[PDB]
């Protein structure tokens, strides 16, 4: 029987399936950075959350960009080479090597046979520092602080090659398009040999710790997980391609030096 | 003369707790190749002291957007029930005797997890939030199990008395009858104390602080003390339960002396600790809880409850 | 009887915690069966004197009722004593 | 109960445990044990409509003891009276009422 | 070196035997040189009010023995 | 013991006209429902010792285990009343009058 | 008098107070940041000075401004700075910081972090290395010594 | 010492009457533990300890999912304090004027009946025997293992259908 | 040795309870004589408090039986110092 | 009395250190210092919206185990009982339906988190 007020009702669904206006779906937006502890200084990663469950990443970088190319263009080649110790500012020498192997080529001029051992030889020596600040404060992040201060002793000590060679202990400014700045000064490689006598020592050391280790395994095992074909797509490189079983090495590919 | 008696307790706890700060920045520092502090007094001696005045002449914090009531609330709780779960230790002899200390100890403990709560929920911050809502997961985690492993452990006991375990240990340590449950029981307390590697409330590198991210100066000094008086509680209650302390009635000095160095030991274990892992995740501490030591937990159970039954050793009331 | 082996094995290597749960949790239901102390459980617990021994009134026909507590007769803990 | 299946199968699920006279631990009286032990028995087997009336006496008894209605009123009635004497002047409690008693034993 | 950690290590030892040998000391000085005595059960307090009531100075802890009968 | 069970009964009627006059969240209810059991488990907990009855000391263990148990399910369901509507308000249920 | 005299001891207790707990907040730009992690190492243990890192700006008591500020950069700096309790202090380490540095006429950068942020004490270098923002630390100390709060509320 | 089991109880009745009012279930779940507390107290005064435990653990750990759950469902912008909104501030005061009225109040038409001021303490402890060994409540308790053994066969059934009936309930 | 140990222990615990048997008729004696002297003490007092108050019955029971009804705490320290009533409600239960 | 005691005072402790905290220093407020932390950036959103709870069906079936420790707790003195076969089969009963109900749960993705 109609009444007035229940005018407006409407016959129940067929199978009691209600259909109801999409409901909003809203996440938890988090700034994670740039003034945190994980964000290696300055990335805006902003976090799409559901929980502590990560629906969406953005990272808001430019906060360290400072123009770099636009200077370059007011400079020389040689007061410009300074520019590429800041890049990769833990990986100084390599950066160094990348810009005087470019100017070499266009210069067409090639460097002598003993800088370039000596560029491959601080080009190995900046490897070994990139790869402790990239395993330890890895490991620093995931929660292990302890091996990050036993391998900052032994980057002390190959900051002290980059100083007894350049007079910095970073921005080294050494290598330079057609050799190296000034040649090693004597007994400098006794002392390289000295440290990398016993430098596998303090690997083993580190890998004691993490390799086997359960905690470690639960918290990097299948964990950002990509694949072969990814990773060529989105532009890895590197051990982002060698992590995949992807076989490319420029050093073996399209050796230089 | 019971007044004396509250002083020469929560102040040497309270001394005992400051200098732990220092044992911790040290034994850390050794650890990493250092030295940890070392220049404040001789041998660092006085940096708890230089931080705990620091503190206390920082300005405090009273965030806009937080619930004041709570957030003052939840500190003072932190400290109080860290100091109130040591009035019942026997050590020997307790300063309050109870007759189910057990769940004194157990009740209090949960209680202090809403200092947790309530600061990180009052402090209205996303990272505040996080850290309480893993509170919540940690305490989940870790509850079900402590809590049965106390009472496999009691049924070779006879009651939930403290003091009672000083007569069971008389002739020997429970940890060889009950070395599983000590294994257990052990980790558990690092996962009560939110201590590393599960310290996931705070959990510096994930969330910036977490639940007292928000907290400076002498507010945030509370929560710190609460913390590092846990320590030395729940090591100290484990050094009564499962290391048994020699006891002599005529020597009730040497009790004490051998407590303390077990105590200290096994709190140094908690330092060492934190120097040689990596920090779990804290969906997968619920995993190893739920998945690993529940199982054995009530394996346990079951074993320790017909274990004094087929070989008549029921231990007594009194 | 032949592939159990292989699954417990295989169990024994990937997943102790189980395999000692199992274990332990059978092993509690067993011995109480075999012991042969499971008996004295119930025993000692009865020969625990919680409330008073309320005498009885001796009317004439109790002969094995003791007078004094010192008499030979009676329940007996000697079996307690070198148990 | 609707389906008497205990008494039909002559267990006892929760029959033994219905009152306070019942069965306790360690042979532990129940206070008023005396007074309800003697209502159920003189209740039993004359029937709920009959029990009311005859049994008032037993009843009223067991009802006095458990909640100690005219008990306390009582007791408020003695020390009510000697409030009012008290603060007119005409009473001193006793040495063993102010607490001065020689102890026993 | 390592040892350097010992004096804090010490200092915390101290603090923490002072609450153990503190509290056994005091409830012999509060109970006649015996210690504190314990009720778990209702007949064991039942015992300590005798005492105090039998005591003649309501203190529990003053026994009397054969001297006084 | 007379003055507790008033103040005890009294505390159960409270969170009766709490549970029976809701406001905005399901939630809020159900913690009503939970004073009523702690109210209820207090009483009989007084009742059992005043008289000495330990065979009913049992009984408010179980009030406390069939009392869990709806708060469980209660929360269950709080959170397929969630799943549909994004919030727990007692408004949103309403599509039965048709 | 006896009590300025008393006044010039508490001040002296109060300052050194703040002199052995300086807690530096987690917080690094570019390339010097790295130099400051190296004193953090083992060789120089800023640990042994009482110098802790903490990550939350609450907790912190320093801000040291160890690389490059960007436009972009600068209110975040700056937000985090004003949320330091006082008493507060910065430590500009680098020439990109003292005054913009290699940086100096970029469209994108601040051309010293004393435009947003008041400095305390200034480290040369590009980076200093590490005994040199380790002098700078130790520096900052002295200047916390110099304080006179206390005498100074006493003579107003 | 007098006052003192009228006090706790007074404290109880106030922690439901600010149940009662339904602020945010952050603050309903915070009165439930202080009343859990409170009345934790109460079940120690009149001589229990297991009892007053346990139903102090049993809400520690009910408040801490109530909590979770706050956080994630029943939680909006502008959270309701008992201070926040002028009406229900009315009734939580008004509420404590009445008890005080209604105590008042019925002390004066019976004085011994219902509540009997003028001699709260007398009538707290009955009886109780002095020279007993086997009184814990735990020995009451523990009764669930030899005599009221249906006791514990529901409870435990209780709990065990529970894990079934909340999986199916939550299931997607 | 557990077991070995808490055999000792059950044994220890029957000596100790065979020790409380053997006094409980002395307590048992003093308790009477105790409790019969602070009823008989306050019935001497209601006497002396009660005696013009019309229809009171000095001593008057509140049972229609005949048979000792141990008297309550309330009853027995309802004239004495509030001091003895806290103490028997709370002397016990407070101790620690 | 001595329990409560000791708890006062170390509730005036606590009471004291927090009034000496906010009394003490010297206190300097102002709007961008007292606004909530964020890494640095404003936030986005208030932080009392809703938070999922991806481990919801644990934490109701942690209540559900948290009762059953409350029927665990009593053995303590159960195992004083005469009745020993049956304070032992009630036991085994118990904790065995505890683990089958706990088995049920893991075998049924109860114990995983929801994504
Ligand atoms: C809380 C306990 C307070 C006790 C510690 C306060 C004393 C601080 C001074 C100290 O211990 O070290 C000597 C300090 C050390 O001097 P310093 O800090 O300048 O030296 C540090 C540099 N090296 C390592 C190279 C030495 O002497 C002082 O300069 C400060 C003295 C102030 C004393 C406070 C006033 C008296 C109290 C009223
Ligand atoms: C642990 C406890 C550590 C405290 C040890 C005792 C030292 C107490 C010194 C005061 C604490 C520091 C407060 C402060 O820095 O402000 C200084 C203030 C500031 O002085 P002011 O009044 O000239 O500052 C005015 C405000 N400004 C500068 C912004 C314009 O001085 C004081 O008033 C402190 C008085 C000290 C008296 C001691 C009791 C104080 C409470
Ligand atoms: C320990 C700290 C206790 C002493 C300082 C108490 C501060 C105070 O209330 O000052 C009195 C108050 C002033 O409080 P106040 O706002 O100046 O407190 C700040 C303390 N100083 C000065 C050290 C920064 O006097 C009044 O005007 C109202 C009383
Ligand atoms: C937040 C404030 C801190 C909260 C502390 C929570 C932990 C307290 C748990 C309760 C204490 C308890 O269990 O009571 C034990 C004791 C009873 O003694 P009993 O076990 O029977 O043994 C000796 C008897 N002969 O109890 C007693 O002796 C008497 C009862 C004491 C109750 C202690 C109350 C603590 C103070 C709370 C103040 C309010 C806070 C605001
Ligand atoms: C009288 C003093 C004695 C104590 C009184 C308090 C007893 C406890 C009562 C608990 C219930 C409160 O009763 C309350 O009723 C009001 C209507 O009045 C309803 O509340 C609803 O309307 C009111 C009035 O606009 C709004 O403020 C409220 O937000 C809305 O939910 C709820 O149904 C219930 O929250
Ligand atoms: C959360 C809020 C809690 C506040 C609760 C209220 C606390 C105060 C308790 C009020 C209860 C009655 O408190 C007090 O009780 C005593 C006895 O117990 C009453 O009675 C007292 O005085 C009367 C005379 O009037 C005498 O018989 C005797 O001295 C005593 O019985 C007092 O008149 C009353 O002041
Ligand atoms: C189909 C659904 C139901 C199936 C599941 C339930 C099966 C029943 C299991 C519970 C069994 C309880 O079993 C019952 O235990 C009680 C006491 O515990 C015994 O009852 C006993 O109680 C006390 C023991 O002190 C004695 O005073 C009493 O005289 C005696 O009968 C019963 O004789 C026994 O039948
Ligand atoms: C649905 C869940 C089911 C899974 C759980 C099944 C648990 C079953 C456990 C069965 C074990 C009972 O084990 C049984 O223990 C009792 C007492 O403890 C022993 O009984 C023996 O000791 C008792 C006292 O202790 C003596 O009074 C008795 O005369 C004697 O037989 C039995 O000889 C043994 O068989
Ligand atoms: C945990 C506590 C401690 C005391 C630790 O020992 C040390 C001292 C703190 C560390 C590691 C960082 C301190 C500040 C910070 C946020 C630096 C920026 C940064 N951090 C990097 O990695 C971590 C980089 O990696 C390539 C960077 O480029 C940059 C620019
Ligand atoms: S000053 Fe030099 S080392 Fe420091 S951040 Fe700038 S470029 Fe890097």
């Amino acid at each position: 029987y109609p009444s007035k007020e229940t005018a407006h009702w409407k016959p129940p669904p067929w199978n009691d399936v209600d259909i109801l206006k999409e409901k909003a779906v809203t996440n938890m937006t988090l700034n994670f950075g740039p003034q945190h502890p994980a964000a290696h200084g300055v990335l805006r990663l902003v976090l799409e959350l559901s929980g502590e469950m990560v629906r969406k990443c953005d990272p808001h970088i430019g906060l360290l960009h400072r123009g770099t190319e636009k200077l370059i263009e007011y400079k020389t080649y040689l007061q410009a080479l300074p520019y590429f110790d800041r890049l990769d500012y833990v990986s100084m020498m390599c950066n160094e090597q990348a810009y005087s192997i470019a100017v070499e080529k266009l210069l067409n001029i090639q460097p002598p046979p003993r800088a370039q051992w000596i560029r491959v030889l601080f080009g190995e020596i900046t490897r070994i520092l990139n790869h402790i600040m990239a395993v330890t404060t890895h490991a620093l992040d995931i929660g292990a602080m302890t091996p990050f201060f036993w391998m900052f002793e032994e980057r002390e000590k190959m900051f002290e090659f980059y100083e007894r060679v350049s007079g910095a202990r970073m921005h080294a400014a050494y290598i330079r398009p057609g050799g190296v700045h000034q040649d090693l000064p004597l007994g400098l490689l006794d002392d390289i040999y000295e440290f990398s006598k016993n430098f596998s020592l303090r690997i083993d050391e580190v890998e004691e710790m993490l390799t086997n280790n359960r905690i470690w395994r639960n918290r990097t095992v299948d964990i950002g997980v990509v694949t072969a074909e990814d990773a060529l797509n989105y532009g890895f490189s590197g051990v982002m391609l060698r992590g995949s079983g992807i076989q490319w090495d420029l050093r073996k590919t399209q050796p230089y030096d | 003369m019971f007044f004396i008696n509250i002083l020469t307790l929560l102040v040497p706890i309270l001394i005992a707790m400051a200098f732990l700060t220092l044992v911790e920045r040290k034994i850390l520092g050794y650890m990493q190749l250092r030295k940890g502090p070392n220049i404040v007094g001789p041998y660092g001696i006085l940096q708890p002291f230089a931080d705990a005045m620091k503190l206390f002449m920082k300005e405090p914090m009273r965030p806009l957007t937080t619930s004041m009531s709570l957030f003052i609330i939840a500190p003072t709780l932190s400290l109080t029930l860290a100091l109130s779960l040591w009035v019942p230790l026997p050590m020997p002899h307790p300063l309050i005797n109870l007759n189910l200390g057990i769940l004194f100890i157990l009740a209090t403990s949960s209680l202090s997890v809403y200092s947790i709560l309530w600061s990180g929920w009052a402090s209205n911050s996303k990272y505040s939030l996080f850290g309480a809502l893993r509170a919540v997961a940690q305490t989940i985690s870790y509850e079900v199990t402590m809590a049965i492993i106390l009472l496999s452990v009691l049924l070779m006991n006879g009651s939930y008395s403290l003091q009672t375990l000083i007569t069971t240990q008389e002739h020997m340590w429970l940890l060889l009858p009950a070395w599983p449950m000590a294994m257990m029981w052990f980790i558990s307390t690092l996962a009560e104390t939110n201590r590393a590697p599960f310290d996931l409330t705070e959990g510096e590198s994930e969330l910036v602080s977490g639940f007292n991210v928000e907290y400076a100066a002498g507010p945030f000094a509370l929560f710190f003390m609460a913390e590092y008086t846990n320590i030395i509680l729940m090591n100290a209650l484990t050094t009564i339960i499962f290391l048994g302390p020699l006891y002599y009635i005529n020597l009730p000095e040497l009790y004490s002396t051998n407590f303390m160095m077990e105590a200290l030991l096994l709190s140094s274990t908690f330092l060492w600790i934190r120097a040689s892992y990596p920090r779990f995740r804290y969906d997968q501490l619920m995993h190893l809880l739920w998945k690993n030591f529940l199982p054995l937990t009530l394996a346990l159970c079951m074993w320790h409850i017909s274990l004094p039954i087929f070989t008549a050793g029921v231990p007594p009331y009194m | 009887a032949g592939r159990i082996s292989a699954f417990l094995k295989n169990a024994w290597a990937k997943e102790p915690v189980l395999v000692v749960s199992f274990s332990v949790w059978g092993l509690a239901i067993i011995m109480p069966m075999i012991s042969p102390y499971t008996k004295y459980a119930s025993m000692i617990n009865k020969a625990t004197p919680y409330n008073y021994p309320v005498p009885v009134r001796d009317d004439g026909n109790m002969p094995d009722v003791p007078s004094h507590p010192q008499d030979p007769l009676g329940p007996s803990l000697d079996w307690l004593k070198n148990l | 109960p609707f389906l008497d299946i205990q008494k039909k199968l002559g267990i006892s699920l929760d029959r033994h445990f219905m009152f306070l006279s019942a069965e306790q631990p360690y042979k532990n009286a129940a206070r008023c044990h005396a007074f309800e032990k003697e209502w159920i028995e003189c209740a039993h087997g004359i029937g709920g409509t009959r029990a009311k009336k005859e049994c008032k006496i037993e009843f009223d008894d067991f009802e006095e003891c458990l909640l100690r209605y005219k008990t306390m009123r009582r007791m408020h009635d003695i020390k009510k009276q000697r409030e009012k004497l008290m603060k007119e002047g005409k009473y001193t409690p006793p040495p063993h009422h102010s607490g001065r008693e020689e102890p026993r034993p | 070196m390592w040892f350097e950690i010992l004096p804090g290590l010490a200092i915390m030892g101290v603090c923490l035997v002072i609450p153990g040998v503190s509290t056994a000391y005091i409830h012999k000085f509060t109970n006649g040189g015996k210690e504190k005595r314990v009720a778990r059960v209702q007949y064991q307090w039942y015992l300590m009010e005798r005492d105090r009531r039998i005591s003649g100075v309501n203190r529990y802890y003053v026994s009397k023995g054969l001297e006084n009968i | 013991m007379p003055s507790t069970f008033f103040n005890l009964t009294m505390a159960f009627s409270l969170s009766l006209l709490g549970t029976l006059m809701f406001r905005s969240h399901l939630m809020s209810t159900l913690l009503c429902l939970e004073g009523m059991v702690l109210s209820l488990f207090i009483m009989t907990s007084v009742t059992s010792l005043n008289s000495n009855s330990m065979s009913s000391m049992p009984i408010p263990i179980t009030i406390l285990v069939f009392a869990a148990c709806e708060a469980a399910v209660g929360l269950a369901l709080l959170v397929k009343v969630s799943n549909t509507y994004g919030t727990d308000y007692v408004q949103n249920l309403n599509l039965l009058q048709c | 008098s006896r009590a300025e005299y008393v006044v010039t001891k508490l001040d002296d207790l109060i300052n050194w107070a703040r002199r052995s707990s300086l807690w530096p907040m987690t917080f690094g730009l570019a390339c010097c940041a790295v130099e400051m992690m190296h004193m953090a190492a083992p060789r120089y243990d800023m640990d042994r000075f009482g110098v802790v890192f903490r990550a939350s700006p609450r907790q912190a008591d320093v801000m040291i401004v160890a690389g490059t500020l960007t436009n972009k950069m600068a209110p975040a700096l700056r937000k985090v700075y004003d949320q330091m309790p006082e008493p507060r202090y910065v430590v500009s380490m680098g020439s990109c910081a003292n005054g913009g540095g290699y940086y100096h006429y970029s469209y994108s950068v601040v051309r010293g972090c004393d435009r947003i942020v008041p400095v305390d004490i200034y480290v040369p270098g590009c980076p200093p290395t590490a005994e040199a923002l380790l002098y700078g630390i130790l520096q900052l100390q002295r200047k916390i010594k110099r304080e006179q709060k206390l005498k100074i509320w006493y003579r107003r | 010492m007098n006052n003192y089991i009228f006090v706790l109880s007074s404290l109880f009745l106030v922690g439901c009457l600010g149940l009662a009012l339904k602020p945010s279930p952050i603050y309903g779940g915070l009165g439930l533990i202080v009343s859990g507390f409170v009345g934790c107290l109460m079940v120690l005064g009149f001589g229990g300890s297991f009892l007053g435990l346990m139903v102090f653990l049993i809400y520690l750990g009910g408040m801490l999912v109530v909590f979770g759950y706050t956080t994630a469902m029943a939680t909006e912008e502008y959270p309701e304090t008992w201070g926040s909104n002028w009406l229900i501030l009315g009734f939580l005061v008004l509420g404590v004027i009445m008890e005080v009225f209604l105590i008042c109040v019925l002390n004066y038409y019976d004085e011994v009946g219902v509540i009997n001021l003028d001699g709260l303490g007398d009538w707290l402890m009955y009886e109780v025997d002095d020279v007993g060994v086997m009184l814990e409540g735990g020995i009451g308790v523990a009764a669930m293992y030899s005599c009221a053994t249906w006791m514990m066969v529901v409870a435990g059934w209780s709990l065990f259908a529970g894990i079934f009936i909340i999986i199916e309930i939550t299931r997607d | 040795r557990m077991m070995r140990w808490n055999q000792e222990r059950r044994r220890l615990l029957i000596e100790d309870l065979e020790a409380r048997i053997a006094l409980m008729p002395l307590f048992q004696a003093e308790k009477d004589r105790r409790t019969l002297q602070i009823l008989r003490e306050n019935l001497e007092e209601e006497a002396i408090i009660m005696k013009d108050v019309p229809n009171w019955k000095v001593g008057e029971s509140v049972f229609h039986t005949t048979r000792w009804v141990p008297p309550l705490i309330g009853e027995m320290y309802g004239l004495r110092t509030k001091e003895e009533m806290s103490n028997a409600n709370f002397g016990f239960t407070w101790y620690t | 009395m001595n329990l409560y005691t000791v708890i006062f005072i170390n509730i005036l402790l606590s009471l004291t250190l927090i009034l000496v905290a906010f009394w003490l220093p010297q206190m300097n407020l102002y709007s961008e210092k007292a606004n909530p932390y964020e890494c640095g950036f404003d936030p986005t959103s208030s932080a009392r919206l809703p938070f999922s709870m991806k481990f919801f069906l644990v934490a109701i079936t942690f209540l559900l185990f948290d009762l059953e420790i409350a029927l665990l707790l009593p053995l303590p003195w159960a195992i004083q009982t005469i009745k020993t076969s049956t304070m032992m089969i009630m036991a085994f009963i118990l904790v065995t339906i505890l683990s089958l109900g706990l088995a049920y749960e893991w075998t049924q993705k109860g114990l995983e988190w929801t994504e």
